[PDB]
C-alpha cells in the first residue's frame, strides 16, 4: 500500500496548499447584533 | 406577558411580604461544595442558586 | 429625607458589548431600607436617641 | 422560558409542545425506516440516544 | 512450566479489568474507589517486574 | 473557582462553628445550613452526631446540574437532619426551588 499512501500524502498536501491561499483568511466575518459582542443565528443554524 | 415585549416573571412566593408571614426569621448559612467534579455547567449553576 | 427611588448600592457598572437588545433582565425588588442614622447627619448625641 | 447560552438573564419566552421523534418503533413501517437510517450510519447516534 | 504462563496471563488480563473501572473525575476530584485502586497498582506492578 | 478533593467533614464542621458565635448579633431562630454539591461518597455521619445530636440546626441539600455524581448520601443527609432535598438542572429550576 506504500505507493497509494505516497499518492494520498501528496492529494492532501495539495489541496491543502491550494485550499490555503484560495480561502486564506477568508472566514472571520460573521453577523452580530449591533453594537454588542454577541452573534447573531436563527435556531437550528450554526453561526456562519 | 406577550402582549408588549416585556415579560413580567413576578412570583408571589418570592415576594417580601408573603416570606415574613410564611416563616420566622432565620440564621442560615450557605455551604457550598467547590471540589474539582463541580466546576463545569454544574459551577455556573450554583453560584445562581445562590 | 425618604424618597420613592430604591436604595443603591456600589458604583452601577454594566457592560454595552453584551446586552442583546431585546430580552428584559429583571428591574428591581429590593425594599427601602434608609436608616435614620442615614437620613440625617449623625451625632453621638442622635444615635443615643 | 429559554435562555441565550445559558444566561440566567437572558431568556424569551416560548410555547409548551409535546413533540414526536420523527424516527421512532410506533408500529413495524417505523421501526423499520429507522433502521434503514441507522443502517446508512447517518444519524444513528442520535436515535441511540 | 504450564500456569505460570496462564498465571502471568491472567494478571495481565485483571489489571485490564483494573484500568477500566477507573473513573475519570474532573478538576482532580477523586472517589475513595480509585484510590484502591492505584493501591492495587503497585501489587500489578511488582509481578509485571 | 473549583478545584481539589471533597470533604465533606471540613465543610459542616466549619459550619457548625459559624453556627455557633453567639457573641456576634444575631436571629437566634431557625438555624439552618444548606449545601450546593453534586454528588456525594461521604455521609459524614460523625459531624451530625455531635454537633446537632438533638437535631437543633437543619440541613438543606442541593444536588445540581446534569451529572451522575451519587445522590444517596446527600439525600440521607437532608433526611437524618429534618431538612429537604432539591436538585436544580437548569436555570429555570433555580427560582422555585430557591423558594421552597
Ligand atoms: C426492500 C427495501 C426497502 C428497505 C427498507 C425501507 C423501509 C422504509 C419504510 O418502511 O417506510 C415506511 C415509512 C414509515 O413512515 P413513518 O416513519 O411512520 O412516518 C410517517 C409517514 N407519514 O413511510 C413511507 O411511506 C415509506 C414508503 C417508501 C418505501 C421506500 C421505497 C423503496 C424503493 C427502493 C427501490 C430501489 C430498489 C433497487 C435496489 C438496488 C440495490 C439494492
Ligand atoms: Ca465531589
Amino acid at each position: 500500500l506504500f505507493h497509494i499512501a505516497l499518492l494520498v500524502l501528496f492529494m492532501v498536501i495539495i489541496y491543502a496548499i491550494i485550499g490555503l491561499e484560495l480561502f486564506k483568511g477568508k472566514m472571520h466575518k460573521t453577523c452580530y447584533y449591533i453594537g454588542t459582542d454577541i452573534v447573531a443565528t436563527v435556531e437550528n443554524e450554526k453561526p456562519s | 406577558s406577550r402582549t408588549p415585549n416585556k415579560i413580567d416573571l413576578y412570583d408571589v412566593r418570592r415576594r417580601p411580604w408573603y416570606i415574613q408571614g410564611a416563616a420566622s426569621p432565620k440564621d442560615m448559612l450557605i455551604l457550598v461544595d467547590v471540589s474539582g467534579s463541580v466546576s463545569g455547567l454544574t459551577l455556573k449553576l450554583i453560584r445562581t442558586s445562590v | 429625607n425618604l424618597q420613592p427611588k430604591p436604595i443603591g448600592v456600589g458604583i452601577p457598572t454594566i457592560n454595552l458589548r453584551k446586552r442583546r437588545p431585546n430580552v428584559q433582565n429583571p428591574k428591581s425588588q429590593e425594599p427601602v431600607t434608609l436608616d435614620f442614622l442615614d437620613a440625617e447627619l449623625e451625632n453621638d448625641i442622635k444615635v443615643e436617641i | 422560558y429559554v435562555y441565550k447560552d445559558g444566561d440566567p438573564t437572558q431568556m424569551e419566552l416560548r410555547p409548551r409542545q409535546w413533540i414526536h421523534n420523527d424516527f421512532h418503533f410506533d408500529n413495524v413501517l417505523s421501526a423499520m425506516m429507522s433502521l434503514f437510517t441507522v443502517s446508512t450510519f447517518e444519524g444513528w447516534p442520535q436515535l441511540l440516544y | 512450566w504450564k500456569p505460570f504462563e496462564t498465571i502471568i496471563l491472567l494478571t495481565i488480563f485483571a489489571n485490564c479489568v483494573a484500568l477500566a473501572v477507573y473513573l475519570p473525575m474532573p478538576e482532580d476530584d477523586n472517589n475513595s474507589l480509585n484510590l484502591g485502586l492505584e493501591k492495587l497498582e503497585y501489587f500489578f506492578l511488582t509481578v509485571f517486574s | 473557582t473549583a478545584k481539589g478533593i471533597t470533604d465533606y467533614k471540613k465543610g459542616f464542621s466549619f459550619a457548625f462553628e459559624q453556627l455557633l458565635n453567639y457573641n456576634v448579633s444575631r436571629a437566634n431562630c431557625n438555624k439552618i445550613i444548606m449545601l450546593f454539591t453534586d454528588g456525594g461518597e461521604e455521609r459524614a455521619q460523625e459531624i451530625f452526631a455531635k454537633y446537632n445530636k438533638d437535631k437543633k440546626v437543619r440541613v438543606f441539600t442541593f444536588s445540581v446540574g446534569q451529572h451522575n455524581y451519587d445522590r444517596g448520601p446527600i439525600q440521607w443527609m437532608a433526611c437524618e437532619n429534618k431538612g429537604y432535598y432539591y436538585e436544580i438542572p437548569s436555570i429555570g429550576a433555580i427560582r422555585i426551588n430557591t423558594q421552597e
